[PDB]
């Protein structure tokens, strides 16, 4: 992380979903970050659990990427990822995001946009 | 550097449920009973380095108890857990440190008062003392709200190791990597399947 | 291919069997899993003690060998009796046997300890069932062989250990009072030379075998006479020559510290003289063995060498033990002044150890001495160095209290708190008391080393934000302990000082700990703010500049600290005082909007509640009503303009109206929390208004679901179209909870609302039913359903059906129905048996059924009304007397009733409830016992004029036959002969109930047991 700067912290929640068994299930609580790579200009995020400090999630915010909405939830967004390194080996999940408020939602996403604008270039 | 923790309590107090939560992070909400003993790795990373546990989730519930004292067989340190909102829960502590400091004769131990996140509490703070005269480290948890859910484990990792600094630290994270039918209907799937505890802060 | 000792045709491989072990204990992964399983099916099979000998001697892995031993475990525990004479001594030998044979071996000895404890348990489980009435020569035998062998000896104590604890300690849910008094005076009679033992080896010895023996001493020490302590030279070796070693030292004091507890006689000053001795002793050997008085326990017990800490826990369990009981001795004799108080500077010490529940071990006693010096008379001026010291610690250890809710962060910010920091909520209330204490002894050198240490904060030799804090925690925590003209003068110089201190330290961190700090100290004061109007006043103005703080710590505790001033202080709010153009109240109410602007809505709240305490204090009852109309103007006006937007058109279907809607009734529920029955205006301007909301909103919930489904009760909109229905009940539950009028209730208030609610949720699909609304139906039957016969037999017919259809699949969901549902027919049993009456027989069955089914819950909040409501119901019925309904619902359900409770009782699964499954089954007997039933309970079947009684004998005695085929029917019939017998002695009976399910769980138990008394 000496190799990179803050673009955005915000406190959440994340799940992932079971396929197998149809429900949403809890995967972090804690610090989600923003962080771009001084020397490749590309941005990542990178989430921490509370006071273990492990790492839940571990992705670039690739452009591909859409933030759709919950049914239960209006502050909170779920989206593909292809390649998260959180646990390791790259794996592919569907992971939901849940934030304090509704302004916090909509300030993630906005910015969730500008670094997919970032990562273009 | 791999160590040999047994959790014992009575049936019902969230043990299965605890290391679930520090294996993964989810919360079950369901209650599956442990039938015999169920053996999870669980790796910390301190400023020590590397500390692994293999925690073996024992059962609560008689009929299911399988082995019994014999799962304790080799453990280098334990956790007793209780269900402050069940005051049986809490009589019964002292048959599962009796049973279980029979064949572990020296090793550190922690008692757990789970389930404090519940309002109607039963066991109030004061009556917990069975810890002090056997030596035992007590910490008021909830698996739930995770609230000092850290705490025996890092206890655990200071006796056992010996160093009484020795403090969690945040893995240095690798760069991820830079990478179709199926993906539209589970994703469809996923966002019409509602988040549990929607009126929890977070 | 592991599954092969599975296999009972065959012959066991050994070699096979301790693979599968191996692989068990060693492996991992699905073969450790697999393993598991095939060991587990191995150990439960029936047979698979008969394997025993077998794998006991040609297995070489000590593990197959320890669950050979627990599977014997299992048999000698249940199926002893069951066996043929020569297996129980065959076993018994091979057992013997082993255990002389891993002694022998002096290499099996040091290395296979696990093996042998388990070895010497098994043992002491056949003790159990055999000894002393068919081993006689066990002890005898026992001591002979001590003398023949070091490690014989030493196992002979590991042996002894375990069987004073599977005697005395661990009896009373084990085994039968009569089995547990037989076995307590068997070692009882023998102890005389038990002892002879014990203290032979104790003076003929530093190792092991004094360690084991010491251990086993322990044990005894909870029940063994004390002749055997104070008429020997025991205490003297205790004292001294075991401190000095200190592999030894540990389990010494352990059983010094039992010996504090042993029940002596008070008027020998023999025996006084000892106690004195031992305590003298033990202090210096830690004086010179371990460390000085004057030694840092708390870098000690932080550095964590060895056993230091645990030493250090032991000595601090000793050192309170010891005091809190015989201190008196020490306080007399001045040769031994010092002894008291160097023992006493031990636990100073101790108590700066940073370690939580250490703390509170030497907190409980500092309580307990502070407590007994503001009472005992000459004794506080012995301590005045040690409680003069005792200040210090505690003012800089305070914990922060529940009031303050800021905390510092990794990064260094000070933020507010993430949840309630609930494990020390006690540690603050033992701390207040202490301190409290020791303020009183000596207020003056309290007040000196506070008002310095805070100088020390001015000047900023000593700041910290940490300093800052436990001071001003400290400060709070003694409000009340000086008298009023002593605290004006303290308090006076303290603000002033933080005051001053406030000015200077800048910045948002700052600022936010010393606010919150100058905010516990003035909620903590209330006396000073009656006293100090202009004072009170300019506080308040600024709690509400606090209430615009960007920051969200403070300006959370500038709301909670108005509230808790206020609902000390309310009287001055409520009158006009000197030099004022008005009352403030009305100051507070003409910018109310100001004030709470930046505020966010549960916040905004807990202001609009503040002001309902200052309102219910004035009397004139035109003053009230115009204060509160002036007060709810804001939130009258909001729904006044919904309530013509709502009935114009019935699309409310705007997701920020709905929160507008919300936040206007928990407004209205928090002003009425506070002014009670005070609120009834109010409600009135808004009730009929309301119940139409609710039943628009109510629709909308409906649509919602029929267009979208089940999923729809999870959306944001419709969860906010709920809470308006959740919260509308709330109101109504919190005013009538609290209504002194009740007439009103009944013929304006409750018809209404059975209208608006009842059939909504009868007529809605499970998931849309509020369980609210059970809760709010228990409030109104609890207050005025006597008043409401008819309208309570409608709350009945709604939701008893329904509800009860939702709950009675599992255990598990609709959780919150559930709970409420049976507090809802609690209370319907209790105020209106009535409507129960006027159930119809189909309906009545139910009504049983779901009596029963609260039994079998786990959850105690339904479990502890399901046994009350049976309880309430009997009581109901013998209430009537003898009429048809009565004997119809005897006839039906008293074998019910009494079969079921007894079901709860036996399966082990519904231990919480053993006391009321206890009293309901002492009622149900008591009542046949009493001829309270007047007709017979058979039907024809049995002969004509047989009594209830005998038949209550023949039911329980068939009844218990087939559910535990395995009893006797001696062992049956003594146990109903004794129970019926006992119905009227409730401590009696349960100990008959108690010794009842001791013996399902083994074979051949003795009928005799039963005779108890
Ligand atoms: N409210 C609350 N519930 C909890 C908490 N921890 C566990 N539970 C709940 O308690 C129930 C039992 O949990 P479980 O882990 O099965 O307990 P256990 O001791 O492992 N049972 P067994 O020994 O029979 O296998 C579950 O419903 C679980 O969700 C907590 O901190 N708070
Ligand atoms: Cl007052
Ligand atoms: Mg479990």
């Amino acid at each position: 992380e000496e190799d990179e700067e803050v673009l955005y912290k915000v406190r959440a929640k994340l799940f992932r979903f079971d396929k197998d068994a149809k429900e949403w299930k809890e995967r972090g609580t804690g610090d989600c970050k923003f962080l771009k790579n001084k020397k490749t200009n590309k941005v990542r995020i990178l989430m921490r659990r509370d006071k273990t400090l492990k790492i839940c999630a571990n992705h670039i915010i690739a452009p591909e990427y859409t933030l759709k909405p919950n049914v239960g939830s209006d502050r909170s967004w779920v989206y593909a990822c292809t390649a998260d390194i959180a646990e390791g080996e790259a794996e592919a999940f569907t992971f939901a995001i849940r934030f304090g408020s509704k302004e916090n939602a909509d300030k993630f996403k906005e910015e969730f946009e500008k670094a997919q604008e970032i990562n273009k270039k | 550097v791999q160590f040999k923790l047994v959790l014992v309590g009575d049936g019902g107090t969230g043990k299965t449920t605890f290391v679930k939560r520090h294996l993964t992070g989810e919360f079950e909400k369901k209650y599956v009973a442990t039938l015999g003993v169920e053996v999870h790795p669980l790796v910390f990373h301190t400023n020590r380095g590397p500390i692994k546990f293999n925690v073996w989730d024992t059962a609560g519930q008689e009929k299911f108890g399988g082995l019994r004292d014999g799962y304790y067989i080799q453990a280098q340190c334990a956790i007793i857990m209780f269900d402050v909102t069940s005051r049986v829960t809490y009589k019964n502590v002292p048959n599962w440190h009796r049973d279980l400091v029979r064949v572990c004769e020296n090793i550190p131990i922690v008692l757990c008062g789970n389930k404090v996140d519940i309002k109607d509490r039963k066991v109030k703070a004061k009556s917990i003392v069975f810890h002090r005269k056997k030596n035992l480290q007590y910490y008021d948890i909830s698996a739930k709200s995770n609230y000092n859910f850290e705490k025996p484990f890092l206890w655990l990792a200071r006796k056992l190791i010996g160093d009484p600094n020795l403090e969690f630290v945040a893995m240095p994270a690798l760069a991820p990597p830079e990478v179709a039918a199926q993906y539209e209907h589970d994703l469809e799937v996923a966002q019409t399947t509602a988040l549990p505890d929607e009126d929890d802060d977070l | 291919a592991m599954e092969g000792i599975l296999d009972f045709s065959n012959d066991l491989d050994i070699a096979l069997l301790d693979q599968v072990v191996s692989t068990f204990y060693q492996g991992s992964g699905v073969q450790q899993k697999q393993a598991q399983e095939i060991l587990t099916k191995f150990q439960d099979n029936p047979d698979a003690w008969q394997k025993a000998d077998q794998i006991l001697q040609f297995s070489t892995n000590p593990q197959s060998k320890f669950i050979a031993l627990s599977i014997l475990d299992k048999l000698i525990t249940r199926k002893w009796k069951l066996l043929p004479n020569d297996h129980r001594i065959g076993i018994r030998n091979f057992v013997v046997g082993m255990i002389i044979s891993m002694c022998q071996d002096d290499e099996v000895f040091k290395t296979q300890k696990n093996l042998i404890n388990k070895s010497d348990l098994t043992l002491v489980q056949i003790l159990k069932q055999e000894w002393p009435q068919n081993w006689p020569e066990f002890i005898p035998e026992l001591i002979g062989s001590s003398s023949s062998s070091v490690n014989v000896c030493e196992n002979n104590m590991i042996v002894l250990k375990l069987l004073s604890e599977e005697v005395f300690d661990f009896s009373a849910e084990q085994m039968t009072q009569a089995k547990a008094l037989h076995l307590k005076n068997s070692m009882s009679k023998e102890f005389e030379q038990i002892f002879k033992l014990c203290f032979q080896v104790l003076e003929q010895g530093s190792s092991s075998l004094i360690v084991a023996t010491l251990e086993s001493l322990l044990r005894y020490l909870h029940w063994i006479p004390y002749r055997y302590i104070y008429e020997t030279n025991i205490l003297e070796l205790l004292s001294t020559k075991f401190m000095t070693s200190p592999d030894t030292r540990a389990i010494t004091l352990k059983c010094l510290t039992e010996v504090s507890n042993l029940k002596i006689p008070q008027d020998n000053d023999l025996i006084k003289r000892q106690t004195v001795l031992f305590f003298q002793n033990t202090l210096q050997q830690i004086a010179t063995s371990v460390m000085p008085v004057t030694a840092d326990l708390k870098a000690t017990y932080a550095n964590a060498n060895g056993n230091d800490q645990s030493f250090l826990q032991d000595l601090a369990m000793f050192l309170t033990t010891y005091l809190a009981r015989n201190r008196a001795l020490l306080e007399s004799d001045e040769s031994l002044r010092e002894l008291l108080l160097n023992a006493h500077q031990y636990l100073i010490q101790l108590s700066k150890i940073e370690e939580r529940e250490l703390f509170k071990t030497t907190l409980d006693y500092w309580h307990n001495l502070v407590a007994d010096l503001f009472y005992e008379p000459l004794k506080k001026h012995i301590y005045e160095e040690i409680c003069s010291q005792l200040r210090l610690v505690i003012i800089e250890n305070m914990v922060r209290p529940e009031e303050v809710l800021v905390v510092e962060n990794d990064e260094g910010e000070i933020v507010r708190e993430f949840v309630k920091e609930s494990d020390t909520i006690q540690l603050y209330k033992s701390e207040r008391e202490v301190l409290v204490y020791l303020t009183h002894l000596n207020v003056i050198d309290t007040e000196e080393i506070m008002i310095s240490k805070l100088a020390r904060q001015i000047d900023g030799s000593e700041w910290s934000w940490h300093n800052i804090n436990t001071l001003s925690w400290a400060i709070g925590s003694i409000s009340g302990t000086m008298s009023e003209d002593t605290e004006k003068r303290f308090v006076v110089t303290v603000i002033k000082d933080l005051l001053d201190l406030s000015v200077k330290k800048r910045g948002k961190d700052n600022k936010a700990v010393v606010a919150s700090d100058i905010m516990y100290v003035v909620g903590q004061y209330p006396r000073f703010l009656k006293a100090h109007w202009n004072f009170l006043r300019t506080v308040i103005l600024k709690l509400f500049e606090f209430m615009h703080e960007t920051h969200e710590g403070v300006q959370d505790m500038a709301c909670d600290t108005f509230i808790k001033i206020v609902q000390k202080c309310k009287y001055h709010f409520v009158i006009q005082q000197p030099r004022e153009s008005e009352p403030f109240i009305q100051t507070i109410i003409r910018d109310i909007q100001k004030t709470t602007a930046d505020l966010q809505p549960q916040q905004v709240h807990t202001f609009y509640k503040a002001c309902g305490i200052i309102i219910s204090e004035e009397r004139s009852v035109a003053e009230r009503n115009r204060l509160l109309s002036d007060l709810m103007q804001l939130p009258n006006m909001a729904w006044d303009t919904i309530v013509e937007q709502s009935t114009a058109n019935p699309t409310l279907l705007d997701s920020e109206t709905v929160k507008i809607i919300a936040n206007i009734i928990k407004t209205n529920v928090a002003v009425c929390t506070s002014m009670g029955a005070d609120f009834y205006p109010q409600l009135g301007h808004i009730y009929y208004n309301m119940l139409q909301l609710y039943r628009a909103v109510s629709s909308m919930i409906s649509a919602q679901v029929a267009a979208e489904g089940l999923i729809a009760t999870k959306t944001p909109k419709v969860r906010g179209l709920r809470t308006i229905k959740k919260e509308i009940l709330k109101l109504v539950e919190t005013y009538i909870s609290k209504a002194r009028n009740l007439d009103d209730v009944v013929k304006v208030l409750v018809e209404p609302l059975l209208n608006a609610v009842l059939e909504d949720y009868m007529n809605n699909v499970p998931d849309a039913r509020d369980a609210e609304v059970l809760n709010c139906m228990t409030t109104v039957v609890e207050k005025v359903g006597h008043m409401i016969p008819q309208g309570v037999i409608l709350i009945l017919q709604s939701v008893f059906e329904c509800t009860l259809d939702m709950i009675n699949k599992d255990f598990t969901e609709y959780p919150e129905h559930r709970v409420e549902f049976y507090k809802l027919l609690k209370v319907i049993n209790e105020k209106s048996f009535a409507a129960f009456l006027e159930l119809p027989p189909a309906a009545f069955k139910l009504f049983v059924d779901a009596i029963c089914w609260a039994f079998k819950h786990n959850n105690r909040d339904v479990e502890v009304n399901g046994l009350q409501i049976a309880l309430d119901l009997v009581k109901n019925i013998e209430r009537m007397g003898n009429v048809p309904f009565a004997n119809e619902f005897h006839k039906n359900y008293f074998f019910i009733f009494v079969s079921e409770t007894f079901f709860v009782l036996t399966d082990s699964d519904h231990k919480s409830g053993f006391s009321k499954q206890a009293l309901l089954l002492m009622k149900l007997i008591s009542l046949v016992y009493d001829n309270k039933i007047s007709v017979p309970l058979y039907q024809a079947e049995v002969p004509q004029g047989t009594s209830n009684q005998v038949y209550l004998s023949q039911y329980l005695a068939n009844m218990l036959s087939n559910a535990f085929p395995h009893l006797t029917s001696e062992q049956i019939a003594s146990f109903l002969s004794a129970l019926t017998k006992q119905c009227k002695d409730l401590v009696v009976f349960k100990g008959t109930l108690r010794d009842f399910l001791v013996q399902i769980k083994e074979v051949g138990g003795d009928p005799t047991d039963y005779l108890f008394a």
